[PDB]
This record gives structure tokens, sequence and C-alpha cells, in this order.
RNA sequence: GGGAUGGCUUGUGGCGGCCAAGCGUUCAUAGCGACGUCGCUUUGAUCCUUCGAUGUCGGCUCUUCCUAUCAUACCGAAGCAGAAUUCGGUAAGCGUUGGAUUGUUCACCCACUAAUAGGGAACGUGAGCUGGGUUUAGACCGUCGUGAGACAGGUUAGUUUUACCCUACUGAUGAACUCGUCGCAAUGGUAAUUCAGCUUAGUACGAGAGGAACCGCUGAUUCAGAUAAUUGGUUUUU
RNA sequence: CGCGGGGUUAAGGUGCCGGAGUGGACGCUCAUCAGACACCACAAAAGGCGUUAGUACAUCUUGACAGCAGGACGGUGGCCAUGGAAGUCGGAAUCCGCUAAGGACUGUGUAACAACUCACCUGCCGAAUGUACUAGCCCUGAAAAUGGAUGGCGCUCAAGCGU
């Protein structure tokens, strides 16, 4: 068969005979379907139900609420950004998370043995956090790499966010600048939540008051990245 | 259709998987290293096996350059693992040996070296009309 | 489901002394910690709590209504 | 809320003979005569008006006066099967294969029996016995039908719904495939 | 042979619930934080690869199964491009190997960050971070989805034309009896009736003359305008004309 | 853990225990269900096992490949001397069997 | 022991760490333009910059195919082109004439053709074995990482019986 | 009543009419009144009563109420 | 001389902004806020970017359990014509296999197949056997150390050896009720499984290519219980 | 808190195990493993055509809710677009007449029409209803792995829950 042949075939010898009364009754029986799957599902089966039918619930007073309201941009812009997809926009020198939680060096390193006896040396330690090790790095040789920042810990890229602006790019981190805990962990170059760290603003445009670009600039880490898997940060403008 | 052929009944399969049989027919082949037998079942531990008239998996050991990198389906026409038949006559051949087929029965070469078993030729009427003496 | 032919592992309503233990030892922690948050509570709230009034379908709301004006009136003219 | 009193009516016809003990309804026609065992439901028969039947159900809750309204349907079902009767009249559709419909009477059962051939070229043979009291018969005015009477309604309507589930597609599509044996029409017999 | 056995292409929001109910349910899903940071680290990395899996196979299905247009004969090309628009055909079978590829880097990144987590509840969170990374990256392909299902069933419901075979290919305007004439010599079941453009896709049937096949294709009428005028269901039969070697019959109602 | 490899249980658990039999004599666990339309029959027999032997029947089976030929078929003798009946018991029916 | 993770307030967090002026800029591309590439010099310490700044943009065809798809998805949505409410009635076309037409299915034909022979010209076949796929594995591509990020000289090393052979690009 | 028939809502344009629709009858018929000579009842029973458009349109001079 | 997190977990990311039904507030108009939505994280390409062992697993042999179902059984939906499927529901009754690779996180390949589903009973320390994490004493090689020696490490060789006890389990006897024969059946256990071929039928369906199913018939796979007429094997029939 | 006898209680209990009530009054609940020592988590402003008690707003003999019998029209095939598109593939507007009332249309349908249907209105009937929230009890609101636990039997106008 080609083409419509379904829609061809029902013009020709129509449908089932019982097909009409059989659809009716099935809809009739919605209702009660629908409260028993709503007292009789379980599990996680159950939860999937009874959140997909909270958002029908909802999706349907919204179309309700504007049929009965049926009956009754924000920043001024020139006309060529008009139509436009444009972002909503919304001393005491203090950052936005002044406090955030305290690393312990146990919880910061982990001891790595070594040896062949049963007895291992444990002078090692590793880095559990992700960090930034900046250019042109070499590692220590192994005889006198005391901490081990491993290559699949390291970022060199993060998610920033201008507040006046509202928009988010994607940075390359230049400096670590104070890990909050500990100066050895900024020392590390660790990246944990409240980290101040430096990043390139040259994507952002932003030109000072004398005419020159202003390429480098203080970010504040608002995420955990050993949870996250991946740098947020806000500029601290 | 998978190469287990219908309507055989049950024989002492005498070759397993790893055995070396000789090439029945003129395809450039020599032997055929059974691998795998179709219609095999499900056990642990259990090699399997075939007998006359089965299909089998095999590759070449010796022969011809161009046929020892493929995986070709064979049909064993001969083994030498007596076996017994509903006459009564328990029998072997002298040497295990197969031919060269394709998925849906016909054979890659032209004739048959020796006789083929019963079995084969009613199974395989291909190589039913390829042998000089079906015994 | 075949609940009534092939019935699965029971639930067991019989408690353990370490899950009643630890039960009501988060009940205490979790009202100490709604005392401390109520009290560092930044949420307005009124002085004089919305009153609901006289529910309709008591029969006598009317000479409710009569009275309350007569005893704003009768207070209007002593004071 | 406990209802301190609820009642139903039913009228009887002049021809209709009524009779009630222990809840079993007990009810005879020109038809044929009809009996059903409404002893699971808690209900006081009277007889309140020359050819009325009163249904009264004495502090009961909503549930219980509801169930009144069941009572009632089911009895006045039973006055008109054995007034005027019940038929269903069926229609069986085919595209290449005709399908063939036989109708015997089983003389030691006494029951109808329906023997369907030939549904889209099958080799069983589906056959499928009538409930006592309804006769099937192969109508002669119009093409392809079957007729069902009786005086019980359940009876005739569970009959035809045997015969609808025996012809059931399986594994094709519904769209394409339109063979079966549906039911036509309801009504009464007279 | 036809385009018949494409799988079925599922919505984005089904896409996502199909995933993670493989996920969920194929795989064991209680781990103890009381157990070995080996065992935690292993049953989460399953999942994250499991998961990354199945997306793998439905995406490479789907990739695998469309027709690659530049492996096409010039007519079967240029008929799907009038019929589905060759570009937005490419750019959603694009998208779909895009964030095939995209979800294989995030699940190796994610496996890498396995490999270091410490805890129960660090693993927990990168797994997480990994599935609700491909879920929005599922979520990302919303339109393309439901395009490629549609162009599915029309490709499934396409007619089965050999462009190198005997062909009889019968064109003219609308309402002079092409369909009638392929009726009379074929068995293909195009209908006839007298208002313009019946036809609207291209049909072909059979026959048989001195014991060899030959196919008839009846195309929908063609009007007197200019090409860059003419619309897809005349550029189906321009299509016809241009790239089928065939006998064209040229019908004429004087 | 679980097992690597799936593979069914040895033996079955439906011919437990595996110990001597309680008599040397066989016994009818069960009789066939009693029709009293059917005329009076007996429902069981005894031999003694003599041994086995070779036959060739000419089959008769329509479908299958040994049909109108010869097989070669083992069987097995039981001979049978006629019994002797000495005795009858009645058995009635209680809650208890 | 937990310390007290704390950030002081400061003024040096909300400036700017690094400028650099326009001249300056020029001066960098200029160097960019010029720069030449020496085997016999190696790189010591890499000067912080704004590569984005300072290097040269793509090619004109390169971004005009970075957003060709986003273009022609913008330009006509799926839902408007395929589906029950598409709204699409004229095709998109290489050609404009008949002639046009006739020529491009004759060069189409041959094309089509070509990659045929091209395609043949270039039972199922035995597994490849796995002791060719040694080398690729990946703990010793992790060793190889591990050197590479412990090293400052790299000694890559080539057979002479086979240089371009046994080269790692 | 949990187990009630849920009411469909209707997305369509024209509303309940209501009381206002009493009251403009009423003041239609009011006003109606002095202006003619004669009023008539008239019935149509058990009929379709589409051509009473027809009627009003014939009789453009006379008023007439089908409430 | 001591010593050897837990009614946890599961399917849907984080940060930032906006909207927001609602909560509060209506001497302040702030503050919480689901459902959502927007930013950051190749025209079906590239294959010249594999990113660190402190955490150790295996294998047989055998039994049982869970369901979070791969297959088999039934059912609902989809341009599902047919065929082959896909999504989903009830379902653990019954199955779920050889094999290659130890330059190595042994995990991936190839095949047969109805299918080659996932877990627990250890790994919330732990005497069946046997290879790796693995490590007493002998020995070289690399790194460090003036050295004794220690390790970033790599290699080789290397001592634990019950059961006759109680219980459990599998079988075997058995006192008291005279001895024996024929029986009943409470209770416990329980069993079959999958595929192929003939016919239907080159039929329904289909433009063509192709292409089923119910009834009926015959074999085979896995499992189970027996048996020795025949064919093999076994020989102290010495 | 010495060793004993008698009496009375506390906490907890009185269907049987188990001494003491199948005690009394008024209600609520039926769970496909209810609940009976709950407060924590799952868990949400969560999902229920389960069952009661309330609160607020609204309709109603000038006839409310549900039904049945009928009407559902005219400018007009409104503008643009489309091969075709007439309320019903789309984009935007969405007014007037006749009105008792009828949308420049709620769905089915056609290639387009036609046809059917919904909103709304009239006739018949007959007295109470409708919506949204709140409080009780009930169901769901996630579970693995030997066979088991309100302590056990068991209990349904309780031997459950509140006083
Ligand atoms: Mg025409």
């Amino acid at each position: 068969p080609q083409n419509e042949y379904i829609e061809r075939h029902r013009k020709l010898h129509g449908r089932r005979l019982d097909a009409e009364e059989r659809a009716r009754k099935k809809a009739a029986r919605e209702g009660h379907k629908n409260s028993e799957n709503a007292q009789n599902l379980r599990g996680l089966r159950a939860k999937l139900y009874a959140k997909q039918r909270h958002a029908q619930k909802i999706q349907m007073r919204k179309a309700i609420k504007q049929h009965e309201e049926r009956n009754v941009p924000s920043d001024p812009i020139p006309s060529y950004l008009l139509d436009r997809a444009n972002p909503t926009t919304a001393a005491r020198f203090s950052v936005p998370i002044p406090k955030v939680r305290g690393i312990s060096e146990e919880e910061m390193f982990k001891v790595v043995k070594t040896g062949k006896k049963t007895h291992k040396k444990g002078w090692k330690r590793i880095v559990t956090k992700p960090t930034f090790v900046g250019p042109d790095f070499t590692r220590r040789p192994v005889k006198y790499e005391r901490f081990i920042r491993p290559m699949g810990l390291r970022y060199k890229k993060a998610n920033v966010t201008h507040p006046t602006l509202n928009v988010t790019v994607q940075l390359p981190i230049l400096s670590v600048k104070k890990n909050p805990s500990n100066p050895l962990y900024t020392q590390l170059g660790v990246l944990t939540k409240g980290t101040i760290i430096e990043v390139n603003v040259s994507d952002l445009g932003i030109v000072t008051a004398s005419g020159k670009i202003a390429w480098g600039r203080y970010a504040q880490i608002t995420n955990n990245p050993e949870n996250d898997g991946c740098v947020n940060a806000v500029l601290l403008v | 259709k998978r190469g287990a052929p219908g309507g055989k009944l049950k024989m002492t399969l005498g070759l397993p998987v790893g055995a070396i049989m000789n090439c029945a027919d003129n395809s450039g082949a020599r032997n055929l290293y059974i691998i795998a037998v179709k219609g095999a079942g499900a056990r642990l531990n259990r090699l399997p096996a075939g007998g006359v008239g089965d299909m089998v998996m095999a590759t070449v050991k010796k022969g011809k350059p161009e046929l020892r990198k493929k995986v070709h389906p064979a049909v064993i026409v001969r083994q030498a693992k007596p076996w017994k038949r509903f006459d009564g006559v328990f029998l072997y051949f002298e040497d295990n040996a197969g031919v060269i087929v394709n998925p849906k029965g016909e054979m890659k070469g032209s004739a048959i070296t020796g006789p083929v078993g019963k079995e084969a030729a009613e199974l395989w009427p291909r190589i039913a009309s390829n042998a000089g003496v079906v015994m | 489901a075949g609940t009534i032919n092939k019935p699965k592992k029971p639930t067991s309503k019989r408690k353990t002394t370490r899950l009643r233990a630890k039960i009501s030892k988060r009940a205490a922690e979790k009202k100490r910690k709604e005392r401390k948050l109520a009290r560092k509570n930044p949420e307005w709230r009124s002085k004089l709590k919305k009153d609901p009034g006289i529910p309709n379908l008591f029969p006598y709301k009317e000479r409710l209504l009569q009275q309350i004006e007569e005893e704003r009136i009768r207070r209007k003219e002593e004071l | 809320m406990r209802y301190i009193h609820s009642e139903e009516t039913i009228p009887v016809p002049e021809n209709v003979k009524v009779s009630i003990k222990s809840r079993l309804v007990t009810v005879e026609g020109p038809r044929g005569k009809l009996q059903k065992d409404l002893s699971h439901i808690a209900v006081n028969f009277s007889v309140v008006k020359k050819g009325v039947i009163g249904l009264e159900i004495h502090h009961g809750s909503r549930k219980d006066v509801a169930a009144l309204r069941t009572v009632r349907t089911i009895i006045n079902n039973m006055i008109i099967g054995v007034t005027k009767g019940f038929k269903y009249k069926m229609r069986y559709v085919y595209a290449h294969f005709p399908i063939n419909v036989n109708v015997e009477k089983n003389a030691e059962t006494g029951c109808y029996e329906v023997e369907i051939r030939n549904f889209i070229g099958e080799k069983i043979v589906r056959k499928v016995v009538m409930a006592p009291g309804v006769e099937v018969e192969i109508s002669k005015a119009q093409k392809d039908e079957l007729i069902l009477s009786g005086n019980s309604l359940e009876a005739v309507s569970q009959s035809a719904a045997d015969i609808q589930q025996i012809c059931k597609v399986r594994n094709k599509d519904i769209r394409k495939f339109l063979d079966g044996i549906y039911v036509s029409e309801k009504g009464n017999i007279v | 042979t036809g385009w018949k056995d494409i799988p079925p292409v599922p919505t984005a929001q089904e896409f996502i619930d199909i995933v993670l109910s493989r996920t969920q349910r194929r795989l064991p899903t209680q781990i103890r934080p009381g157990f070995k940071i080996s065992r935690i680290r292993a049953f989460y990395t399953r999942k994250v690869k499991f998961t990354q899996e199945t997306c793998s196979e439905k995406f490479g299905a789907i990739i695998s199964s469309f027709p690659v247009l530049s492996d096409q004969h010039p007519f079967h090309r240029d008929l799907m491009n009038i019929l589905y628009d060759a570009d937005h055909f490419k750019v959603a079978l694009g998208q779909i190997s895009t964030a095939k590829n995209l979800i294989e880097t995030i699940s190796r990144d994610y496996v890498r960050l396995l490999k270091y987590a410490q805890s129960l509840y660090q693993c927990k969170q990168l797994k997480r971070a990994a599935l609700g990374r491909m879920a929005t990256l599922i979520k990302r392909l919303k339109d393309p989805l439901i395009y490629l299902d549609q162009v599915r069933q029309h490709l499934a419901r396409l007619p089965d034309i050999n462009p190198t075979t005997r062909t009889l290919l019968v064109a003219g305007f609308p309402n002079v009896g092409k369909s009638s004439f392929v009726r009379s010599v074929t068995r293909a079941d195009t209908p006839v009736e007298p208002y313009a453009f019946t036809t609207k896709s291209l049909f072909v049937g059979h026959l048989d003359y001195k014991y060899l096949r030959y196919q008839v294709i009846d195309t929908p009428g063609i009007l007197d305008h200019p090409l860059e005028e003419m619309n897809t269901i005349e550029m189906q039969s321009v299509t016809a004309l241009a790239h089928l070697r065939a006998a064209v019959l040229y019908f004429m109602d004087i | 853990s679980h097992r690597k490899y799936e593979a069914p249980r040895h033996g079955s658990l439906a011919f437990l225990p595996r110990k001597r039999a309680a008599r040397h004599r066989g016994r009818v666990k069960s009789f066939p269900k009693d029709d009293p339309k059917k005329p009076v029959h007996l429902t069981a027999a005894m031999g003694y096992k003599a041994g086995m032997t070779t036959i060739v029947r000419d089959l008769d089976r329509p479908g299958a490949k040994a049909h109108k030929k010869e097989v070669v078929e083992a069987v097995t003798i039981i001979d049978c001397p006629p019994m002797v009946v000495v005795g009858l018991v009645g058995y009635i029916e209680t809650p208890r069997g | 022991e937990v310390p007290k993770a704390v950030i002081e307030p400061n003024r040096k967090w909300f400036t700017n760490t690094r400028v650099i002026s326009q001249d300056t800029l020029q001066s960098f591309r200029e160097a960019m333009a010029e720069k030449q590439k020496d085997p016999y010099t190696v790189l010591l310490k890499s000067n912080k910059l704004p590569m984005s700044l300072i290097r040269d943009g793509p090619k004109l065809e390169d971004g005009l195919k970075k957003h060709q798809a986003k273009m022609t998805i913008e330009r006509e949505p799926f839902s408007e082109t395929f589906g029950p409410k598409a709204q699409r009635k004229r095709p998109k076309l290489s050609f404009n004439t008949v002639d046009e037409l006739a020529g491009y299915s004759e060069q189409s034909l041959d094309s089509y053709h070509a990659r045929l022979e091209e395609k043949k010209l270039l039972s199922v076949a035995t597994a490849k074995e796995a002791i060719f796929n040694k080398g690729t594995s990946k703990r010793i591509w992790n060793e190889l990482y591990k050197v590479i990020d412990s090293s400052d000289v790299i000694l890559h090393v080539l057979d002479a019986r086979d240089p371009l052979g046994t080269r790692c690009r | 009543p949990k187990s009630k028939r849920a009411r469909v809502y209707h997305l369509t344009q024209v509303n309940k009419k209501g009381r206002e629709a009493k009251e403009r009858l009423f003041s239609n018929i009011r006003e109606t009144i002095p202006k003619y000579q004669h009023c008539f009842v008239f019935s149509v029973d058990n009929m379709r009563n589409n051509y009473l458009k027809d009627v009003r349109h014939e009789l453009n001079d006379c008023r007439i109420f089908f409430g």
C-alpha cells in the first residue's frame, strides 16, 4: 500500500460497527479509571502519576482563569533592538557570600599510602576537591610530590554571571585569589564555595573610565564544584 | 530463517565445537573447523555438537587464502561417530566431512567427493542433487 | 495485582527500640528547631488577627447586628 | 446522616402477577415467569396501592437509600420482560471470508447453541451456548443478522456479549480488519 | 525496498522517561552509606554508564535508520528534498548526532569525577548532575524529534520506485484521465475524482508485458507556470520527469 | 551475591524422599474415576517382568518421517498367568476419606 | 578541626585587576600577525594576555557555516515545514529553469554513478584479534598522560626504517 | 459527596443570560405596548419555528416577541 | 599487654535572573513561594586531545530467594496493511549458554540462541578448594639515603596439616499396642520447558517486494523419572 | 526496698492468653496484608468520580441543576493567504442585524462544500441545587531479597478511632 491507505480504507469501508459507542463508553469510564489509578497505583509510578495530574490541574486552572479574563517591553530600547530576545535585567565592600562552611584538612586531603610492606608510609596527601593549577604547569616528580592534584579534577573555565547585565558567560579562570578556609588551600588553588577567583572578562566588553579594556576581574564561586562537576561564579561588581 | 533444519530425528552427535572435518566439495577449502552449531541449546559447560545433516559455522584452516578469513555455513555430510537410524541400523563413515553452503542451503561448490549421508541428502535438496552416492 | 493469591512479604508494624528512640530524638530536635526559627522569623504578623465573624446560617445574625448597632449607638451617646 | 424514611414505587400492569416472599421476587405475565433473589439488599416491600408496590428503607444511609433505585429498575425490567420481552438484533459483517452461522437447539439441555465458522478464514469452529430462556434465530428480512429474544434482559444481553466477544480479532490492525459480530439493535419483542 | 524499518521516534519527554525508566529498572537501586567507597563508586558509575549507553543506542538507531541523502539515487534525493526539506532533514539529524556526542562526553567527565568522589552524598550529587545534564540535552531536542517522527511515518508510507527499470511515467494537467489510465492498466488504487489535484503524491502500479515487469507512475498534475511558482505537489511530478529514465505519456484533453 | 551463570537444579523435588519403598509390591495410588453408565470392568492386573526383546513394526503414523516404513523398537515382556479372584472389599465415603 | 571560612570586606574585590590599552592591543595584534615559527626556539614562560582580543577571527565561510543551521531553523521552524500544521508550499531548489534542471539531473546522475564505482572499487568476516588492540589500553594511555604531565622535555622516538610510520601526530 | 459528576467548563464565547435578559424583555415589551394599536397572541405548537424569521421580515412594521 | 552510616537507598544538574497560583501583609508593601521559563555549560561531524589504584576482585561447585521482566503466556496503545516491531500493563511458573583476549582497574568483542535480565543471602571485618589486592625470612634492577636501610616502583622463589563430638542434613533400623494381610489419607513435597517443520497457504493483506494466524499433524532443545532388547565402553569370567 | 498478715491504690489495664467489663452514652472508619505507643522522615501549596461534618460565594415557581423535544439564523464564501481552505490546515481582526437566542465558532466531517454537534435560547417536568475551600476518618504518597509478627490469637454498630 502507498500514501494514506488507512484513510482511504476508512473512506471506502468505514470502521468497525461498535467503534463509536465503545469509544464513547471508554471516554465515559475515564473518570472512574482516573480515580482508581489515583487510589490504587503504587510506588514511583504512583508518585509520577500524582505529579503529572498536579501539573494538568494547574494548567487547566490557568486556562479557565484566562477564559474568565478574556473580556477585560519594560526597558526602553531602540527600533533595531525591538522584537529581539533581550535579557530581563532584574561604603561596605562585602562579598555576596561572606561565610561558607569550613573544610577540615582531613576532608581536603586523603592519605596516599606507599610501600610494599604490610605497614605503609603515609606522607602523601591527595586533594579531593577541584583545583586550578594555572598555565605552564608541570607536576612535581613522584619522589617529591607531597600534594597530589589529579588531572581529572582540574578546571580551567567557569560559568560566570554578571549581576548587572543579567548574563552568564563561560570564562577562563586566571588565578585563585582567596580560599576562605586556608591559605594552603588558596596556594593549591582549590575551587570550593565562597572562593574568590580571577576571571578573564574579555568577552563581557568591560571598558574603564579612561578608555582601557578591563580583561581581568574578581568573581566568587557560588556553588559546590565537587558536588556539581562545574564551577559557577558571580562577578564582584 | 536460521540454519537449523526441521524434520530431523534424534541421532548421536559426534562433532563438538573445535572439531576439524574434511571439506567434501570443490570450493577450494581442504578442512573445516567448527566454531558453532546452528540450533544448539543452552546448558552449563556443554559443548555445542552437531551430527550428519546439521548446519554448523566453520572457519577454513587450510585451503585457498580467500576462504581463510571468513566464517561459512556448512552442512555435515559424513561423521565417524556411530549412530542409529530408525531401521535399527547402527552405522558410521570412515571420516568426518561437510560442504560449504549459504544460509538458504545452496552450495558454494559444484561437486561433492565421496558419499553423503541419507539424513543430509534428505534435509538438503541441493546436496541430494549434487551427491554422486547417497549412502 | 495478584495480591490475594500470591501475597508478598508483610510489612511489620512491630517497632524496634532503636527506631523509637531515634524518632523521639528527631521530634525533640525538630520542635527545638521550630522554636528557634519562629524566634528568628522575619515574617510580618498583624497585631490583631482577622476575626471570621458571625456565620450566615445562624438564624439570629440579624438580631445580633441589631444588638451591635444599639450597643455602639449607646456607647457613642454615653461617651 | 441517616435518613429516617425513604421510599420508591413500582407500578404493575393489569395482566402481571407479582409475588414477593423473603425478598424473592417472582413476576409472571403473558410471556412467562421470572424470579430474582434480592435478599442481599435491605428493603421492606409493601402494597401501598392497588397495582403499586412500595419499597421502604428505615434509618438508612445515602448508599442504602440509593440502592432502592437499582431494586426498582431491576423489578421494572423483570415486569417489562414478562410483558413485552427483550430482543437484541446482531449483525455479522465480513470482507473476504463469509462468516457461517449455524443455530441449533440442544434437546438434552434445552439451550440454543451458535456455531461460527470461517471467521477470517479460520479452521476452528466457535461454539457459544446461550443462557436458558433465550431463543436465537437467523433473520429473513435482513442480510447476515441474528435475533436473540427472551424474557430476561440480563440473559439476552449476556448471550449477545458472549457472541460478540467470541469473534475477537487478535494481532491485527483493527482500523483495517473490520470483521466481527456486533450488537446492532436493542429493544422489545412486542 | 522502502523505509518502513525505521523504529518509532519518541518525543523529548518520552525519550527521557524511557531512558530513566531503563536506568531505574534494569539496574539495582539499593545502596547503603555504610558500604565501601569502591562499592558506592561502582554503583553510581554503573548508573551513569548505563544511562549513557541507552541514550547512545537510541540515538544511533535513529541516525543509522534514516536514509542518507548523499547515498541515494538523484530521483530519491530530490524527492526527499521536495517532501521533507533536505536542509531541515539534515539539521535535525545533525542535532541528534551532536546530542549523542555531548551525552557521551558528559558521561566520560562524570565517570572521571566519580573515580575521585569520597562519599555516597557526593557520588549521588555527581550522578544526579550527569543525568540532569543529559535530560537537559534531550529537552533541547523537542522540535527535531517531532519532525523526524512525522518524516518517518511519511517515509514508511512512501511507495517503492525503482529508478533503473522499465517505467511508464504518466504526466499532464489535472483532470485529464491520468489516474483513470493507471487504474485501467495496473492494479494500483489511485483515486479518480472530477476535481483538480485528486492525486497529491506519486502512485505506482505494475503490469506484465511479454513476460516482463513494467512499473507505471501516476503523478500529480502540472500547471503552466515556472518552476519558482510551482509548489511541492507539482514538483513531485517535475522531479519524476527530470530524474527517471522512463517513457513519458503526456495526456491531453482536447 | 547472586549466581553468575544460571542453571536448573539437579533432580526433581517431586520425587522426594529418595528412600526405599515401604513395600515390594507396587501400590495403585489412584484408580480411574468411576462412571456408572459404563459396563462393569476391572481396572488393574498383575504380572511378572520376564525380560526385553526386539521387534520390527510397520508404522502407520501420518505426518511422521517413518510413515509407511519399518521401524525397530525395544519392547518388554511381562509374563501374565491368569489371576484368581478370591474376595470383595466395600468402601464408604467419610469426612476423613 | 573546622576553620572559620570567612571573607573580609575589601575594596579590592570590586576593582579591575588587569587592564590593557588600545595601542598595546594594536601592537600585540601586529606581533601576532608577523609571528613566525622556529624549531630551534622553545617557550619558557607564556605571557598572560587577552588572546581572545589579540588573535585574529575565523574565516568568513566558517563563520557562516557555524550559523547556517540555526539561521534556517529561525527562518522556518520544524512545525511549519512538515507535519499536521505545516505551512510550507514552495520548495527550495538549486535550479531556476528547465534547462538548468536537465543539466543538473545529468550532473547528478554522473556524480551518483561515480560515487558508486568509487565505493565498488573501495558470509561474515572473522573478528579482529585482540592482539592488534595492544597499545590502545586505558592503562597504557593513563601511563602516557602521567608521563606527559610529569615531563618537561619529551623525546619522541622514531624508527629510522619507518619514521613517518612511527610518528605520533 | 466526593463521588460526583465533573462539570465540563465551556471555553466558548457566549455566556448564560441570567436576570438581565428577563429585565430587557420586560423593558422591551413595556416600551412597545404604547406604540401599537393591537396586540395579537399566536401559537405555534410542536413546530420547528425557524420560519418566524421570515414572518418577522415580512411584517417589518410589526413587533414580534417570542420569549 | 590490648584491639580488630543504618525504616540509610531509587528517575529526572548546579548557579543567576524573570514570571508566578497561593502564604503573609494590608498604621511598614516588605518578605516565603510550587508549576514553569530564559541564559552558561555537527547540515547526520571528527576519528591528529584515552587526563593518575590509599580503597580489590575473581573463579567454581551447589542451593535458595527478590522483581526493579531479557525470553516465553495474556492484555492496552501507535500508519500497527501483512511481516517485523516500538511504548506500556499483569505476571519470578519456566529458562537465561559458550568461547577469545592478563602487554591488566580483565573489561570489552565474536557467535549460538526464545533470550543470552538485574540483584540479595560475603563485600555493614571474618577456616570448603583455588588465582590476583598481598605484603616474614633468600635475591636483585630503579628512586632516595654517607650508611644501616627505606621506598614512586618493577621482577623472581617461597610450611598450617580437623572431624571420631553435639546439632543440622541425607539415608538406615527400631521398643511399647499378639502376629500378619489388604487398605484409607491428615500433613509435607510436587514438574515440565522452548523451538522448528507439514497443513492452513503463497491464502487473508499488499501497487510491488513480500507475507501471517486459529483448529489439526510430526519432530527437536533444556529439564525430570526410568531402563539394558540393540550399539558402544568397561574384563580378575584371569 | 528488714521479715510477715489484712486493707487501699499509682503507672498501666479489664475479648482470650491474663487478674479485672464482649461495661454504658454519642458519633466516625471498611483499608487487595486498615488500625490499635503516635509525634521524625518519605511529603508537596501532593494525588483521590471514598465517606461525613462545616465555611464562603452564587442560582432558584419571574422555574435553579439534570434530561428530553426543538431552534442554533442573516450581512457572510467577513480580510489576507492557499492547487484547494466557505466557523472548524493557517496569520490577524472579531462588528452589526434579527433577536427568545445563537461564537466572524466547540468538536466530528469534506478535496472544497454539504451534513452533524457544542456554546446560547424556547417548550415539557418540578424544588432544591452549583462551585471553591476547611476539618475528621480511609486509599495512594516507593519496595528488595530464609518464613513472621499491633507480643500472639484474632477483632469490623470492634476487641479500631475521639470524648
Ligand atoms: Mg481528478
